[PDB]
RNA sequence: CCCUAAGCAAUCACUUAGUGGAAAAGGAAGUGAUCGAGCGAUGACAACCAGGAGGUGGGCUUGGAAGCAGCCAUCCUUUGA
């Protein structure tokens, strides 16, 4: 708008639990910025989701303590962690392998990506190969089919 | 009529300017138990505002320049607290003082 | 100022200038880094 | 940049190809950087299909206005001209605010005059 | 090489073109220059680029819209539209202006059938449908 | 060889005469023989084993720092020169002849256009500055000399 | 069946000069100093009939400029294993042709501290020719070698090979592919894909390079 | 040139250090001559303005590492970037 943009902070808080003190301390009191109307805001539209997911919120910060945010998907690696196996990254990624996942988890959750507030118009080829690119991050092996 | 300006900036606890005789006349107080005279040149005069600002004003500015530097080099900004006479828009770096 | 035979600028505010016959190396940022050839 | 200025006005013909000049001070004048230094200071845009040339017309805080040939000046050659004379301006408000008169007069035979070196003095 | 990727990148738009505009982007950012090209992308038949201008006046050299060249000047992102709907490809940029309140950035010539249309003669022209 | 500091295990004698070592060229040109990038000399004189061992170690140094895992012995170098000769001296406080004092150290004779090292898998930017590094240690000209 | 097959190199158009050449009357020391004073290499043009008795030697000189141009732009081993346009007039700047002959680099003479040309030697080489030509290798897909990204280091053994080559299809370089191998292996001189009527001189047992296992 | 017998000798270039008229490794890049290369009116370099993103906070480490303590990978996309 017309406000001088101080900074843009993200952070991860689980589904429904929005206590303003364990992830809401600090991270929040660092900036001056307020706890309970972005609590009460953060609760009034987490009521349809499944609770204890990591949804990612992008918070803007202002120096009227003014939050226009918008609400993101939970991440990506968790995304193609937990619809594969341990959670656990290799030590040495594209050399040392964890789990095997082959065309359809990534497609199905580039489906689930494209519902981000800004990514109306990015194409599913586009997503796929950007999460192959993030799959091929972290150690685990992608083949063709798996059986 | 005067077309060369320059302006210089005096920071510190107790540290004044003054001109004395129509412009010509420069004192000075930088904190020594006597005062600072300079004698402004020709073709240039001098000037003191209500900022602890000094102005050098003339016709000839290769002695509006010089004359600037001559009053700064009375004394430099120091680098730890930025005390004494710089120009208004020159930055001073300071650093921690152990 | 360090005065030695082999002078060299250190970073990129450093410049070589030739003051009276002489080669001087000159920083704006970092006064560790004014070298005098000699 | 715009801490000088109170009212501008652009006026140029979108159909004729001399408006580069303007176009790029209308980008200079309408930054992020510029709004945010002086929000009451005005813009006004105007555009018409006749041959009225692309003009720059632009006031001050002291009542002075300057028109500038858009068509064959460039924008930051415009840009360094308004600072010029609002630099001026400002050293006039600031001399006359503190009781001295404006413009100060110095006899010009004194470039003539040998002059000592300064040499400070207790 | 890069002559060559936007030669290319108006060979491919120039194949199905019936009218060409450019909108100056001063103040726009790049989530809403892509929230623009998505808009007309896929609400319309349209698409967006910004091109170099004197690589543009190159590139459509020897072509019908060789009359453009006065209006090539400052910030350009040049919109080439495929279809032939001018009322949705034009009104399209009424709501988007409408709506995220847009006024420093308008539409800044346009060439139909070897004229150049002012800004407010493109007007009445999307009001005509088919 | 013998770890570092190369000289041989024996000799077939003790003392050698001083020869000359201010001329001599390679008449045919020189290339290389095993490496991609070089260092070659382009004066003639003498080089003692503890600054060919320097320079090998300035070379080996650089790369190590330059280049880690398992690129870090991607790096090879060959030493050409290798120090043969022993010289001899007489102490101090000692009159002129009573025979030949006793030995000190080895050197070697370089020529012309003799390659002194060879360097192989790593990136010329590199070879070229452990050149550089290399050149300080030795008292003769060097030049960086690359395949083709 | 004297042509260049298909997925072949070719020389380059780039590099296609021609080489400009004045008489020289003797041979010896001073005169080629004073020749070398005066800007310009010494050389020789010959053919390969008749080994004694000379062999139709004509003795020139060429252009400095020109040769240490072609030595720096094409490399050593690329300017020996390529043919050129040789043009030999009466003076510079004069049209009284003497011979043009179409002819190989047989060598070059480069000093070993100054590397500046010394001496070039030019043999004649017509279509229907037979010359024994060393040509240099270029190694090509070392980014696809599953033991390359495994970690392993690359021991190039050799870097040009000897054949007996026909003047026509003389090839520039060979390209090697190393896609295809994995740590412990090696390349030897008979996997090399040249033209079916190139010879090769050394034996086909030869190593040319060798994926050796990295320190583990 | 004078000291000192005989030329402020003639033509074409170069240095401005009293170099000439003592001394290296190394440093700086003044001033000429010549051979190439790279960019360039499709607009270069210097200058001014406005952007310089998304997956993503890539994982491992880890009281904390988010592009910027260390290790591995260094991909993919919209784009004008
Ligand atoms: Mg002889
Ligand atoms: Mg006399
Ligand atoms: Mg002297
Ligand atoms: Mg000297
Ligand atoms: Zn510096």
């Amino acid at each position: 708008t017309r406000r001088a943009v101080a900074g843009t902070i993200k952070l991860t808080v689980l589904a429904g639990k929005a206590s303003p003190g364990p992830p809401v301390s600090p991270a929040l009191g660092p900036y001056r910025l307020n706890m309970m109307a972005f609590c009460k805001d953060f609760n009034a539209r987490t009521q349809k989701y499944k609770p204890d997911t990591p949804m990612a919120v992008k918070i803007t910060a202002y120096m009227d303590h003014s939050f226009e945010f918008s609400v993101k998907s939970p991440t990506v690696s968790w995304y193609i962690k937990k619809a594969a196996g341990v959670d656990k990254g290799s030590t040495r990624p594209g050399h040392l392998t964890v789990t095997t996942l082959s065309v359809r988890h990534v497609y199905e959750i580039a489906k689930v990506k494209q519902t981000d507030p800004f990514c109306q118009y990015m194409p599913l080829e586009s997503i796929c190969k950007s999460i192959i690119g993030t799959a091929n991050s972290m150690g685990i092996k992608i083949v063709q089919d798996l059986e | 009529e005067a077309k060369f300006f320059r302006f210089l900036k005096i920071v510190g606890v107790g540290y004044k300017a003054r001109a004395e005789e129509a412009g010509r006349f420069l004192y000075l107080k930088l904190g020594y138990s006597h005062e600072v005279e300079l004698a402004v040149p020709p073709a240039v005069r001098v000037f003191c505002f209500k900022n602890n600002v000094v102005c050098c004003t003339g016709i000839d500015k290769d002695r509006v320049h010089q004359f600037a530097a001559t009053v700064r080099s009375c004394k430099p900004p120091e680098v730890y607290k930025g005390k004494g006479i710089m120009y208004v828009d020159e930055v001073v770096k300071k650093k921690v003082g152990k | 100022m360090k005065v030695r035979s082999s002078v060299k600028k250190m970073c990129e505010f450093c410049k070589t200038v030739k003051r009276r016959g002489r080669v001087y190396v000159i920083c704006s940022s970092n006064p560790k880094h004014k070298q005098r050839q000699g | 940049m715009l801490k000088f200025l109170s009212k501008v006005k652009i006026e140029f013909n979108t159909l004729d190809p001399r408006l580069a000049s303007c176009v790029e001070f209308l980008a200079q004048c309408n930054a992020r950087k510029a709004k945010e230094s002086n929000p009451n200071c005005q813009v006004l845009v105007k555009r018409r299909t006749d041959d009225q040339p692309p003009q720059i017309s632009v006031t001050f805080v002291n009542g002075v206005e300057e028109a500038f040939d858009a068509a064959a000046t460039s924008a930051q050659s415009i840009r360094k001209m308004i600072l010029d004379k609002g630099q001026y301006l400002e050293t006039e408000q600031m001399f006359r605010e503190a009781g001295e008169q404006w413009p100060v007069i110095i006899p010009e035979e004194e470039i003539h005059q040998e002059a000592p070196g300064v040499k400070p003095r207790k | 090489r890069r002559a060559l990727l936007v030669a290319g990148k108006t060979k491919i738009n120039l194949q199905n073109c019936h009218f060409i505009t450019g909108i100056n982007y001063n103040g726009l950012t790049v989530k809403q220059l892509q929230e623009l090209r998505g808009i007309l992308r896929e609400n319309s038949n349209t698409k967006l680029l910004v091109a170099k201008n004197t690589l543009v006046f190159k590139a459509l050299e020897g072509t019908k819209w060789e009359s453009l060249k006065p209006c090539m000047k400052g910030m350009n992102a040049w919109i080439f539209v495929q279809t032939e709907d001018i009322p949705a490809a034009l009104k399209t940029f009424v709501s988007f202006q409408k709506e995220k309140k847009l006024f420093d950035n308008n539409l800044g010539g346009a060439v139909f059938e070897k004229k150049l249309y002012g800004p407010q003669d493109y007007k009445v022209i999307e009001t005509m449908p088919s | 060889k013998k770890g570092d500091v190369l000289y041989p295990k024996r000799t077939k004698y003790s003392k050698y005469r001083k020869g000359r070592c201010s001329r001599g060229c390679k008449p045919d040109g020189t290339k290389l023989g095993f490496g991609r990038y070089g260092i070659k000399s382009c004066k003639a004189g003498r080089l003692s084993y503890r600054a060919i061992e320097a320079a090998r170690r300035a070379i080996i140094g650089h790369f190590h720092r330059a280049m880690s895992g398992q690129f870090r012995r991607n790096g090879k170098i060959w030493v050409r020169v290798f120090a043969d000769l022993p010289i001899t001296g007489k102490p101090t406080e000692v009159r002129m002849g009573r025979g030949k004092g006793n030995p000190t150290g080895w050197i070697a004779r370089v020529s012309t256009g003799q390659i002194l090292f060879e360097m192989d898998g790593v990136s010329l930017a590199n070879a070229r500055q452990a050149a550089t590094l290399a050149a300080h240690k030795l008292c003769l000209s060097t030049k960086f000399v690359q395949w083709s | 069946q004297l042509e260049y097959l298909p997925g072949f190199p070719r020389p380059d158009a780039k590099h296609a000069e021609t080489i400009l050449a004045v008489p020289r009357s003797d041979s010896g020391k001073n005169i080629s100093a004073k020749e070398r004073k005066a800007g310009r290499v010494p050389s020789i043009i010959f053919e390969q009939e008749d080994g004694q008795h000379g062999g139709n030697k004509r003795l020139v000189s060429v252009q400095t400029n020109q040769i240490r141009k072609l030595v720096t732009h094409l490399g050593y081993s690329f300017f020996l294993s390529r043919l050129f346009d040789v043009e030999v007039r009466s003076e510079i700047g004069s049209d009284e042709v003497i011979e043009k002959v179409r002819a190989l680099p047989r060598s070059i003479h480069l000093h070993s501290g100054t590397d500046a040309p010394l001496n070039v030697t030019f043999i004649r080489a017509p279509p229907g020719t037979l010359l024994k030509v060393d040509i240099p290798l270029v190694f090509i897909g070392d980014d696809v070698s599953p033991g390359l990204k495994k970690g392993a280091s690359l021991n190039t053994i050799k870097r040009t090979v000897k054949f007996l080559c026909p003047a026509e299809i003389v090839p520039p370089y060979i390209e090697v592919d190393l896609s295809l191998l994995d740590v412990g292996q090696k390349l030897v001189a008979g996997d090399l894909k040249v033209h079916p009527a190139l010879k090769l001189i050394r034996p086909k047992d030869e190593p040319i390079v060798k994926i050796a296992g990295g320190r583990v």
